[PDB]
């Protein structure tokens, strides 16, 4: 929680800093360096746009999310619930908040697909209040609400493709309506 | 995909951030048409002022061929 | 001209 | 945004003195009007979707805007216009609750006029649509709240003009 | 057009068009004569097919034109006829495009909100476009029935 | 104000004001008369309240008025009394508004950094705000004093 | 209910309930006798309230029962009466609880998906709930009429 | 984005009418040309790296632009220039396949002139590099295919200029 | 496979296969006979195709076997020919499957890391697959030659 | 960013030539000034908050800016000024230690003037605060280092001006 | 420059360039005489080290100078010597500057892409840089050799 | 330690340490001897430092040890000296590590909330740390005095 670096693209003049931020964003979104997962870098246009400062780091993160590679890695081989877990881990930095969030994101993934899910989870108020418009998303250690910390810890304590089980399939409701 | 470019100034109303902030305080960014409504709603709800907005990419009134 | 009730 | 109380407080604070007789008179006026504002808000929350429906019907449907070649043509642009009028009605109700036009300025009119100009949206047509909103909401809330809701809708139109 | 869709996918992948896409546009361009024939046949016989399908929709759903329905009143049934004309023209546009993008973005995306605002029973419109499907299949050739029915099925499913 | 808070809460959910929220604004507008009466009581004796609170704090915290202290000197004491008057005015604004948003926005955000730059002990000013709280409570009815105590203690806790 | 709403709102800001929330709950619990009596009144006229509510609805929108409508026979009209009693019970739940959230928890979340998968015109359902409100206010006191009309109106708004 | 087919569809959509004889022959013309366009796109994708390679070789390499002081000196901006040329070739191929320049002005020319002016990129050198691209592609694919490739490439040149 | 590719692209938007994808699957399943015939024509001449392609490459680019080169050793010449055979198998897989997905999944993605770790020039092996394509087109029917050269061209251009 | 060392390296690289006698003399001059620069930077960083303290005290405090109606009114705006003066002092120290006023252009002056214009920050009062900071730093860190800080502070205020 | 890198780190942490970096800058500015002396040592004999490094690369990698290879032509080898001269000049710039920021900002950012568009065997370029480092170390005096070798093998590490 | 921060930054960028990081580690290791000397000097006089620091603090702030204060009893004064010993140990830890990382990680994150919970004046604790700084500077060499006063001033500023 303390031994980490937060990548803020303070200025695009420093090209080395821009490249470092881009690589860190790749690592955060995809969990790995995307050298052995691509023929060639397909995000070159996004890199050029960010380097010219025509878009913000949030736009770069959204473009990474709304990419064929992400749906190849974390959407294609997993059900919708696992996709929700992985997406909220990669972008928001923490596990699903509750069953309301899971229900909503399932609704988007059932009505508009993965691009709408990524766009809603990136343009949400929580994303801007946490990472702003210039910070690459980073792993978070939330205290609240209940069970968010254990779910996030379980999500982040396992390497990529460690297992196919669901850390947070759904929160068992204490009170069932009707 | 009918892209907008928006020049917006979002001030800080709660926290006095001690590091540089013009990169996200007054910024000219690119936002897609589909995302633009949500982005502008978020910006207005955050107290920022939309200094300018324009349709940099796309043609107005295009009935078909908006991809 | 009907509806299956 | 601001309301009547916040507006009065800021007006007193900008020159940095306490609330004098005029400020508390304004506060009394807003407190008296609060009952009517809450009732009109309840009515509009009742019939927002309706008011939008007959407003567009008497202002937009079967006109040069909805037909092919018009900006409201196509189901996509129709849904966009419907959502625009829905948000306009909701924010006019919000301003009616607050008693202040600050919410319209900093939440409905910043970045919207030039957004329409970029999209080529007909400003003169949306003005008449908002006026239809005014008349329809006046027919429901009554004249007393109708005049103030029309004041807010006219503020929206003038900012959009 | 499928060419636009293939270009969009290739640009998303940041790669030139793969052999599958090239074969797709090749088959599309070589078979454009049949799509143009379908478009011409639909345009020529649009007025009769729309009227017949509207009549069959009335026969299935008489309440739409009953005194209190959305289509009741000769104005409000002529507007159904015009809406069916619009959807038939959209299907004709899609037939000459090879994909369903114009159908999606002219009359499909946001159709539910429009028909909720107007109060139209969207399921009734689904039955109407179905009836358009049977009428077109009747007036049009057997082999092209599959091609036309694919687009009609897409419109029905999305707008159902 | 509670009206602004309810409006923002509804807007964040993209809805209208719920019935219970509407009753809450009903109650707030009903109690606005008592709120304005408390505002009158606070504003009428502002100078006396400020003077008594300043004297009490000076007796309780003589270091600030002692030589080498931040408030040492007649001009520094006058400036501190001006700050006391400012915070009393903010408390009156919060009382009339029915919430603490104006107080926080005008004189509670960045106050720590501000007084650190000015070299003013924040705890001493918090104690002075407390003293104004007791002085106002003494000059005001029980229910009114209880109502104003919420904003007074909010200011004290936020600054302390 | 209103207590649940206040608890959730306080939990959102991670704070104890404000004095406004506390005395709102105070007034609600003190006045709950009238709310419970009004819920009793609505429960007692349940059979009749549903009866003339459905009668007025069908006389206003016969298409839902006419040829082509969702509820043609006495069987589907009985299903309408069943749903009608459902939402009467929901309004009673809201009146006793004092806050609309249980209604949202029961008969307002995903309702559009329900009445699109069933073909039911949701506008007709809104009109039926409006007939609820009209006849129920007819059979109760004016102030109690408004107290119940808050929840009937909220259900109507969630309809359209 | 829109191709020739989608351009015709939109043009007919503006008047909200079925496709008439003019659109009829436009669609025939596009479908006839597609046979050559597909082969041209395939062959261009065959050696898209190559054409950029020898085009830069004959147009920019061993010149003052690539020398120290030139705007191609240092490996970073050299890679940027090569990536830009790859973008130009790919998007011109996209335009040729689609048969319409909406993609070109919609993706590659979005602020490109302003970016090049602000960055100080030499417009004349870029135009000469694009002309080398056009010549190499025309030689590789053929006279006619090189022709419709070069019309779009000259569109990039005009947009940059 | 075009099947799996279309299914993945469909599930990306979470909806059924579009009419264009279904039409492409039509064409692919219909032409699977010709695709598999190209499969036999490639699989039956593997030794001759690899022999001629590698042999002619070794005189296009003598540096691959020049002193201090990547493949001076006769063992390294055979290793390069084994890479030849692997890539030919992968292209046959792609041709039979009708999509470039098997090539990507087996022997294309990460190839740059491959050949930088082993130091082999990517351009030389791209010329290798080009010579593969030339010989294969020479040794098969014209339409088969074009169909196989589509996937040859894909692998060549896309890795190179 | 560029410093004296980086400036000399860039000047040599634009001609694509190795370092020569003139570049060597520039490097030795910067190295000689490095002692003064480092000690001045350390002394400024030791008591930067105090420098801002007497800077604001003698320029803005007890004036129309701090009084209600000014842009320094309210604790939030006062903290904003404190942080802005901290920005200016820190970046002036960075420029002085680097020896080149390139950090100010690409990290401070970039969008600062128009940002203040949009936020309504009075430019003249900010320039006066900068002058006060210049005088305080000159008195605190000696004459030569004082003038070195003052030149960059004047650069900052001129860019603001 | 070390000062620029220190300023960048401090700005990233929003610091005042804490004494742990100020002492490093002090030591660099005091000891810059030795670094600049190494600058003359490298610059004056640049032609020498360039020639022997190119020689050694050609014995170790003669394929690149072979007609198949990239360096063949008696002018391509000239361009290799020119690139080696640029890299030596960059190393001199970095040595005088005190850090590797000029190295990466001039000739390491995207060097892989730069050499991929020319077909150059980038690992052979790294070997040439290694030969240059060996020659320079053998030509200079021990600790100066290590000081230059830091920037050199930084160049090799980024190059491989 | 600088080693930990450098390794964390390199891992965040997923790269080996740059030459600037490496020679920073070089300088840190070289200065480790003097840092260990300072740490030993502070550790060998721990009881003396805490004793005179507490005596001077109580002389300056007698109210805390007076009856009714936080540190009236002998147990309370011993607990103050215990906290003093903690902070001196943390200062020694930071001096050994060459940075303020251990101090902030152990006894500076949430210290304000902790002492607010215990009712301990933060300013009194800051004055205690200042007294420790004075004593250590008095019994230690001037350069070492400044080196330790860096950490002492960091702790004092963190308190304030
Ligand atoms: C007295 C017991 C305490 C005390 C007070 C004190 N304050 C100042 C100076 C200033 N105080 C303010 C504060 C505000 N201005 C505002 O507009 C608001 C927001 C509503 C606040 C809170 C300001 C701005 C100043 C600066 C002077 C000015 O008026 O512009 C002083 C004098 C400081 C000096 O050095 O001149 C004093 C003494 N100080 C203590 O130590 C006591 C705890
Ligand atoms: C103070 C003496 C004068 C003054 C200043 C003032 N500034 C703001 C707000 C901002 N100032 C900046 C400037 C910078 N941020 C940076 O990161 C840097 C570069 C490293 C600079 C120069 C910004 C970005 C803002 C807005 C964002 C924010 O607050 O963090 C204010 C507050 C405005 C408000 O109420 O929103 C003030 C008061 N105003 C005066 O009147 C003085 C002359
Ligand atoms: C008929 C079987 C169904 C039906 C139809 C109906 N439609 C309207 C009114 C409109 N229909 C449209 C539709 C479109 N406009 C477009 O641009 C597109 C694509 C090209 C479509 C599909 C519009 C926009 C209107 C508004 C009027 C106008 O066009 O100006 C009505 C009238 C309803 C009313 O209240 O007036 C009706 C009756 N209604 C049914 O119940 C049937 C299921
Ligand atoms: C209807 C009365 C008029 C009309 C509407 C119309 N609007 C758009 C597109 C957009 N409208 C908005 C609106 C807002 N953004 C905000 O932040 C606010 C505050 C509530 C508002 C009102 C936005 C952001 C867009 C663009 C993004 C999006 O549409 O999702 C269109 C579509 C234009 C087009 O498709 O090119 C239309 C048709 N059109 C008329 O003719 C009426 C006068
Ligand atoms: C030589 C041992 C290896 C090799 C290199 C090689 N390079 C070129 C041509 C060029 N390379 C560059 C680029 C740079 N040289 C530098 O020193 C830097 C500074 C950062 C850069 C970016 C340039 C500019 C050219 C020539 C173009 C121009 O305008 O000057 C060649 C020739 C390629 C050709 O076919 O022309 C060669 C041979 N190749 C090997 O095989 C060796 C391992
Ligand atoms: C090459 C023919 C010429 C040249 C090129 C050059 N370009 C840049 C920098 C940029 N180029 C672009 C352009 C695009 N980015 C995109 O994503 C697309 C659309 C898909 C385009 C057209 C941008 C945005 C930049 C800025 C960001 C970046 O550097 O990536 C440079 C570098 C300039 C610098 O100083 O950094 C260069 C060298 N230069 C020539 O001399 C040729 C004539
Ligand atoms: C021939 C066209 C080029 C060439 C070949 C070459 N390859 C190697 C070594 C290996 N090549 C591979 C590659 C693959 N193995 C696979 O299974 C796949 C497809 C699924 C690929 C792409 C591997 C894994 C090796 C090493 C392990 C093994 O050999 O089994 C060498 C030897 C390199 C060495 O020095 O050891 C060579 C020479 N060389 C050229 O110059 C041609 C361009
Ligand atoms: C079915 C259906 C509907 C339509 C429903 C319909 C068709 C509704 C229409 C109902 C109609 C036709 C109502 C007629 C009302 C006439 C009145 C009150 C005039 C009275 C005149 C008087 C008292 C004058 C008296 C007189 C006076 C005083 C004189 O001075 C002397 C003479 C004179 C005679 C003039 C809806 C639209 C609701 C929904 C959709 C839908 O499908």
């Amino acid at each position: 929680r303390q031994q980490t670096k937060v990548f803020k693209l303070v200025s695009t003049y420093d090209k080395v800093a821009v490249k470092n931020a881009i690589r860190a964003a790749y690592r955060q979104v995809f969990e790995r360096d995307l050298e052995p997962y691509i023929i060639n870098s397909e995000f070159t246009a996004l890199e050029s746009k960010l380097s010219n400062n025509e878009i913000n780091v949030k736009e770069f993160i959204e473009g990474l999310g709304t990419s064929e590679l992400y749906m190849k890695e974390f959407y294609a081989p997993y059900p919708n619930t696992k996709v929700i877990e992985m997406g909220t881990k990669h972008f928001l930095g923490r596990a699903p908040l509750n069953q309301k969030e899971i229900q909503q994101y399932n609704q988007i993934l059932a009505s508009q697909g993965l691009k709408a899910f990524i766009g809603a989870m990136v343009n949400g108020m929580e994303y801007l209040q946490t990472f702003g418009e210039d910070t690459v998303p980073y792993r978070r250690f939330p205290t609240l609400p209940a069970a968010n910390f254990p779910n996030t810890e379980r999500l982040y304590n396992k390497l990529t493709k460690q297992d196919k089980e669901l850390v947070v399939p759904s929160f068992t409701p204490v009170v069932k309506v009707g | 995909m009918r892209m907008f470019r928006i020049t917006a100034c979002v001030p800080s109303q709660t926290r006095i951030r001690t590091q540089r902030e013009l990169q996200n305080t007054y910024f000219t960014k690119l936002v897609p048409y589909d995302n633009w409504f949500r982005e502008q709603q978020r910006i207005m709800k955050m107290g920022g002022k939309i200094v300018k907005v324009e349709l940099a990419t796309g043609r107005p009134g295009t009935n078909a061929g908006l991809a | 001209w009907q509806n299956e009730v | 945004m601001q309301d009547a109380i916040t507006a009065v407080i800021n007006s007193a604070d900008v020159q940095g003195k306490y609330l004098d007789g005029a400020a508390m008179d304004k506060l009394k006026s807003y407190f008296a009007s609060g009952e009517l504002r809450v009732r009109a808000a309840s009515v509009i929350s009742a019939n927002a979707a309706t008011i939008v429906k007959e407003a567009v019907a008497k202002s937009l449907l079967y006109s040069d805007v909805t037909r092919p070649g018009g900006n409201m043509y196509t189901t996509r642009r129709y849904a966009a216009c419907i959502r625009d009028l829905d948000y306009y009605l909701r924010y006019a109700t919000y301003a009616m609750l607050a008693g202040d036009a600050s919410i319209l300025d900093e939440r409905v009119l910043n970045g919207l006029k030039e957004t329409y100009n970029s999209l080529g949206v007909p400003i003169s047509s949306t003005v008449q649509a908002i006026q239809a909103i005014k008349e329809v909401t006046a027919s429901l809330v009554g004249a007393d709240a109708g005049k103030e809701m029309g004041v807010y809708l006219d503020y929206i139109c003038s900012g959009l003009s | 057009s499928i060419v636009t869709k293939s270009i969009v996918n290739a640009d998303a992948e940041a790669r030139y068009l793969s052999p599958g896409e090239l074969d797709r546009i090749k088959a599309f361009v070589t078979g454009g004569a049949a799509r143009l024939r379908i478009a011409e046949t639909l345009t020529g016989s649009r007025e009769t097919i729309v009227k017949q399908a509207g009549d069959r929709l009335f026969q299935k759903r008489p309440d739409i034109v009953s005194p209190g329905g959305n289509a009741y009143g000769e104005e409000m049934t002529a507007t159904c006829l015009r809406d069916m004309d619009y959807y038939l023209r959209l299907v004709t546009y899609g037939v000459v495009s090879g994909d369903v993008t114009p159908i999606e973005e002219i009359g499909l995306v946001g159709v539910r909100e429009m028909y909720r605002s107007l109060g139209t029973p969207i399921e009734a419109v689904a039955q109407s476009v179905r009836e358009m499907k049977e009428v077109a299949s009747g007036l049009m050739s057997s082999d092209d029935a599959a091609e036309a029915s694919a687009y009609f099925d897409f419109v029905i499913g999305k707008m159902s």
